[PDB]
């Protein structure tokens, strides 16, 4: 029927916590295929300098073998059931998953506890890993973009354990002995500290009693925004790459879904995009745009022009177009089971409880053009923001032009 | 960019000129000057010292 009453159908997401503090939650549906995932609230946010590549080499050699069978039976496992083993790390967020038929729910389960709970870290596949990663660090320097977001972590964060990168120093790759990893995963990996999220065709009484049998035994038991600015030239580069943020409220907050609704309200640029990373008790809410040599200041005017009508004239119109994006965005990306168990894991990690979406359209319709230029001039008029530019950067403004950017001088 | 850098590093440069400038107009008016030429111009005696300004 209405847009409610299809919120109201979707299906909840039974929740259940084992003995040892793992969260399994479930999302039943009439898919002949699931996503089962276990979710750790471990990342590059919690690893100090001596081991800021930890979590990142522990997904490369998660899937190279485990204590029960060796990494080519595995795989030979994964591959002969049809599956997709996939894992990713976030500074915040470490996350191994499968996608697989139902019927394959039971060993596909068993075959998460064999990656969490005994992970077999042989040194022969450890120095594998390192060269491998050593080759991978030189090839991602070729993505720019990857590349202007790291920079604006770094500058934006800095002395924060939030600004380190993922994959960490090439150093600290190479020293980083299996001790430390062993360390870090018996320190980190560990209940109720993981979630166990399956969507799709899967029952919730079935995942209790698998998580139960194969991820039981598992062990029972100041973030500070420094507004500065990062400029790599390089003019051999066909485009300049420019990223600008803000402070940003964490992942528990009203004012996030307000924040949504700007970036969806907000062509010059070839490639301009709104970012809204969300974290703890931090985030950074602003854009990254590419650009001609010869453009940056004009897209950075528009950006910050933009900006500034919103934090001070936001209409209705706009707002009501901003509040049906983020409907349209929030329903289309919870789309395929593989989406919908990333967001219960992520939910469960971040906000508890899974956010139905209902509270989700009940809280948009809460927003109004004059909550949304409050929330505006809270989090961005007035406010030093962090820039990070990939070269050719020479036309942008400097960081004392673009401060005086972010306000009005008319308001 | 000149605006947000060599406006202000001026503008204290202005300051400092007129500075200097009240100073010398509100303590030593005449320090700069010359006492013979507060007498009315006699086309029939040149002044002992005439000089030019400094």
């Amino acid at each position: 029927a209405t847009f409610a009453q299809a919120l109201q159908f979707v299906p909840e997401t039974q929740v259940s916590l084992l003995d040892n503090g793992l969260r399994v939650a479930s999302e039943q549906s009439s898919q002949p295929t699931c996503t089962v995932g276990v979710w750790i609230d471990v990342g590059s946010r919690f690893e100090t300098e001596k081991n800021n590549g930890a979590g990142y080499f522990l997904e490369h050699l998660a899937f190279k073998g485990t204590k029960n069978r060796p990494g080519s039976a595995l795989e030979k496992e994964v591959e002969s059931m049809g599956a997709h083993l996939n894992a990713y790390s976030t500074r915040e967020h470490t996350a191994y998953y499968i996608k697989a038929l139902s019927k394959d729910l039971p060993k596909a389960v068993e075959l998460l506890g064999d990656i969490v709970q005994n992970c077999s870290l042989e040194d022969s596949q450890i120095e594998k890993e390192r060269d491998v990663i050593l080759r991978e660090m030189q090839e991602n320097d070729a993505s720019m973009r990857d590349v202007v977001f790291n920079y604006l972590h770094a500058t934006a964060f800095q002395g924060t354990p939030l600004a380190q990168a993922v994959e960490g120093p090439s150093e600290n790759v190479r020293k980083l002995s299996r001790a430390d990893l062993t360390e870090y995963l018996s320190t980190h990996y560990k209940a109720p500290r993981m979630v166990l999220a399956a969507a799709g065709g899967v029952e919730h009484q079935q995942l209790l009693d698998l998580a139960q049998k194969h991820l039981g035994g598992i062990p029972w038991t100041p973030c500070r925004f420094t507004g500065s600015e990062i400029r790599h030239r390089d003019d051999a580069l066909p485009f300049a790459h420019v990223a600008i943020a803000v402070e940003g409220p964490g992942w528990a907050s009203p004012d996030n879904v307000a924040l949504q609704v700007a970036n969806a309200i907000i062509k010059l640029c070839q490639s301009f995009q709104t970012f809204s990373i969300c974290y703890a008790e931090t985030g950074l809410l602003g854009a990254h745009f590419v650009c001609d040599r010869m453009k940056i200041d004009d897209m950075m005017f528009v950006l910050q022009g933009q900006w500034m009508r919103l934090c001070t004239s936001a209409t209705e119109s706009e707002v009501a177009r901003g509040k049906n994006i983020l409907r349209n965005a929030l329903v289309s990306h919870l789309d395929g089971t593989t989406p919908v168990c990333e967001d219960i894991g992520r939910s469960l990690l971040t906000y508890g409880r899974r956010i139905p979406l209902a509270e989700w359209e009940s809280r948009i319709a809460e927003v109004d053009a004059s909550v949304v230029r409050e929330i505006c001039s809270k989090y961005i008029y007035d406010q030093c923001p962090a820039v990070a530019g990939y070269g050719p950067i020479e036309q942008l403004p400097d960081y004392n032009r673009i401060r005086s950017g972010m306000f009005w001088l008319r308001f | 960019t000149f605006h947000p850098y060599y406006t202000i590093k001026d503008a204290l440069g202005l300051l400092l000129f007129l500075l200097s400038l009240m100073t010398l107009t509100l303590f030593s008016p005449d320090l700069l000057g010359d006492p013979d030429n507060y007498t009315l111009a006699n086309p029939l005696n040149t002044p002992p010292h005439i000089k030019p300004e400094w």
